[PDB]
């Protein structure tokens, strides 16, 4: 009888809404594996952003409400989630417009037809699945030129297009205040249209010079090391001069360096360190023979319930015999059935996804029956404490090898122990400079209002280092296409995980002088720390109503002034991996360093 | 009738498909049209839809104007899987599984194929949805039903 009522009646649709869409998002990646065809990409092209206009109805009733300032914290930090500013200046007819454009440009971009069996290398880059088998190949020329190539004879006609799309957004664009599209997830990251916990004007035309100028010596000396490691523990089959092969970042972005781990192994053939003997006899997924085998002895006596041991119907081969191109949509309705949606290749950025998803679905078995408000949670501390501490946990190798289930064939000598130890001084503020520039970077290159005239100082790196297209003078600016790939479609934004940087350091601080098991300070073990990850498990349930880890504010600390102790607790360490390469001139920075 | 929406993408000509292959074989000269629009609210109930049911595949490929009035044991491997969905063999039936909320590439969509037969018989059926008005006692030219 009031408005009110009626309102949350359209939420809750909204709400069904969004989950039989994700069921949708599940139901045909399940079809399509009970089937041999492929057209469902199609529906990816169309239907999916067209689910984002139906989001512009919230807008019109969010913006001139006062309701920013809840009481509950809880409450106003979902509401800064979920309702941010958005991209609502466009017209009916110009939303059209660019919708249409956006997705004819995404069905030009998506439907790559080159990817093939029989192609050596040249395959499909946007969807990955064997493109990363059979092109491991040596002819690292042809790699290059045929990419680069391909990359040109798609590209140079688009540029007239792209040059349409610039000019179009820059009638507006200088006050649109739009940075990166993953807010449209998290929201709460970036405050558009006033000040907030994000750099500011005048934050900014400080920060230029005291944290630019702070953090530009170790920069200069962590990609000088890069340059040195990758130019000479690397063969010298190319010129160091020229451009770097973007192969080795891996993914597109390349901002998961930890990948390097992964692919350091340069053999791809001989088994390596995983559980593929299911794999190359019954062509099938081995995990969970493990999980249920780890298991018949672990009791702890008298639980309160049993949640371990549901699904005790034997199943073989829940799906394709043979696995088809592999995409990540892993999404499963539960209660009703359960087959595994995403492939396993080896990536630990895969790793951590799969992680994060198993941690999701586990939540869904007991919260399918609670609205979608309180579905997910809301601060990345809870996502950071169920995701990654279980992949460290179960990233110790003395347990599989303990036992002895393979062959006892091991190969380990000082190369591994020292990729390991760059490994982990790649998760300290090392790391940070590199996300914040790009960070910057993004923000600034979308204003159209920075001079051009200068390019060779801070512009001249962008070409030959990021996208490695090879070019006589990089001296344009029309290239600008990753600025606007595909995942925008998906936020893969990895910010999400950038407290990580910091977080996970305390944690070590809680442990690394508490348990102190045999080793010294160097190396740090953490092993025996699934049971630390999995005993939250036991009141989530409980503590949805006062989440704790929302309370507190320790994720930052004080801008306003500079922490001496903070500083240099690690001098000798910092120092060590500062000073020892012969190659770093030690003082001023030199104004032309053509090595660098 | 109703299909899935996905279904509509995979009949084309010389494509591949569920319908195209396994349930209905276009003829080389159709001559009709199909009339289709989201039918949320019509097919779909909100205590879900699971009396609808579908076959994957099929032995042979239905003709036209041919209804496929079997449902036998289907056994896609060389050894008796007993209807086990598992190694080389597969469940013949499938859930269709349609709810109001679905999304537009996978919505109940309607199909209405109006295949003009010629049977041998003549013409006694009739779509006329132009009937226009009638004005009387001035020379015009007239037409009712054929004549």
């Amino acid at each position: 009888s009031t408005i009110e009522e009626q309102a949350k009646t359209f939420l809750d649709k909204f709400n069904h809404e969004a989950e039989d869409l994700f069921y949708q998002s599940s139901l045909a990646s399940w079809n399509y594996n009970t089937n041999i065809t492929e057209e469902n990409v199609q529906n990816m092209n169309n239907a999916g952003d067209k689910w984002s206009a139906f989001l512009k109805e919230q807008s019109t009733l969010a913006q001139m409400y006062p309701l920013q300032e809840i009481q509950n914290l809880t409450v106003k930090l979902q509401l800064q989630a979920l309702q941010q500013n958005g991209s609502s200046v466009l017209s009916e007819d110009k939303s059209k417009r660019l919708n249409t454009i956006l997705n004819t440009m995404s069905t030009i971009y998506s439907t790559g037809k080159v990817c093939n069996p029989d192609n050596p290398q040249e395959c499909l880059l946007l969807e990955p699945g064997l493109n990363e088998i059979m092109a491991n190949s040596l002819d690292y020329n042809e790699r290059l030129w045929a990419w680069e190539s391909w990359r040109s004879e798609v590209g140079k006609q688009l540029r007239p297009l792209y040059e349409e799309y610039v000019v179009l957004k820059n009638e507006m664009a200088r006050a649109n205040h739009y940075e990166d599209y993953g807010d449209y997830w998290r929201g709460d990251y970036e405050v558009n249209g006033v000040d907030g916990y994000d750099y500011s004007r005048g934050q900014l035309i400080e920060d230029v010079e005291h944290t630019f100028e702070e953090i530009k010596p170790l920069y200069e000396h962590l990609h000088a090391y890069v340059r040195a490691k990758l130019m000479n523990a690397y063969p010298s089959y190319i010129s160091p001069i020229g451009c770097l092969p973007a192969h080795l970042l891996g993914d597109m972005w390349g901002r998961f360096w930890t990948n390097l781990y992964s692919l350091t192994v340069p053999f791809g053939q001989k088994p390596n360190i995983d559980v593929t003997d299911a794999m190359v006899d019954q062509a099938w997924d081995a995990q969970r023979i493990f999980k249920e085998a780890e298991k018949f002895f672990v009791s702890v006596g008298l639980p309160n319930m049993t949640q371990g041991f549901w699904e005790n119907s034997m199943l073989t081969d829940p799906g394709n015999v043979q696995k088809a191109v592999c995409h990540p949509t892993a999404w499963d309705l539960g209660k009703g059935d359960f087959r595994i949606l995403m492939c396993t290749k080896v990536t630990m950025d895969d790793f951590l996804t799969a992680h994060h998803e198993m941690g999701h679905i586990q939540y869904d078995m007991a919260y399918a029956a609670q609205p979608f408000l309180l579905r997910n949670g809301a601060n990345e501390g809870f996502h950071e404490a169920v995701g990654e501490i279980m992949s460290l946990s179960a990233a110790t190798p003395k347990h599989l090898k303990s036992i002895g289930l393979l062959s006892p064939d091991f190969q380990e000598d000082n190369e591994t122990e020292i990729n390991f130890l760059l490994k982990q001084a790649l998760t300290i503020v090392g790391t940070l400079p590199f996300t914040y520039m790009l960070e910057k970077w993004r923000w600034m290159v979308f204003k159209g209002e920075i001079p051009k005239d200068q390019w060779m100082k801070k512009w001249w790196e962008m070409k030959r280092e990021i996208v490695g297209v090879v070019e006589p003078v990089p001296h344009d600016e029309t290239y600008c296409d990753p600025a606007s790939l595909f995942h925008v479609s998906n936020d893969y934004s990895f910010i999400r995980y950038y407290t990580r940087t910091l977080y996970q350091f305390q944690f070590q601080e809680a442990l690394c002088q508490a348990a102190k098991h045999e080793g010294p300070l160097h190396k740090c073990d953490i092993s025996n720390s699934t049971e630390a990850g999995q005993k939250l498990f036991n009141m989530l349930r409980l503590g949805k109503s006062e989440p704790w880890t929302l309370a507190l504010e320790n994720v930052v600390g004080a801008k306003n002034m500079n922490v001496r102790p903070l500083l240099n607790y690690f001098e000798p360490l910092f120092t060590w991996l500062k000073d020892q390469n012969k190659n770093s001139f030690v003082g001023w920075s030199t104004d032309w360093s053509p090595y660098a | 009738f109703v299909i899935r929406g996905n279904e509509v993408s995979q009949i084309a000509p010389g494509q591949t498909g569920n319908i195209a292959d396994y349930n209905y074989k276009l003829p080389d000269d159709f001559t009709g049209c199909v009339i289709a629009w989201n039918s949320n609210k019509l097919d779909s109930t909100v205590g879900g839809n699971y009396n609808y049911r579908y076959r994957l595949f099929r032995k042979s490929k239905l003709k036209p104007f041919e209804r496929d009035i079997s449902t036998e044991i289907y056994q896609a491997g060389n050894k008796p899987c007993n209807g086990v969905a598992g190694v080389n063999c597969y469940f013949p039936l499938q859930s269709y599984g349609f709810r109001p909320t679905y999304g537009v590439g996978h919505q109940p969509y309607r199909v209405v194929v109006l295949s003009f037969e010629l049977l041998h018989a003549p013409a006694t059926v009739c779509g006329p949805k132009k009937s226009t008005n009638l004005v009387k006692n001035k020379c015009v030219n007239f037409n009712f039903n054929g004549l």
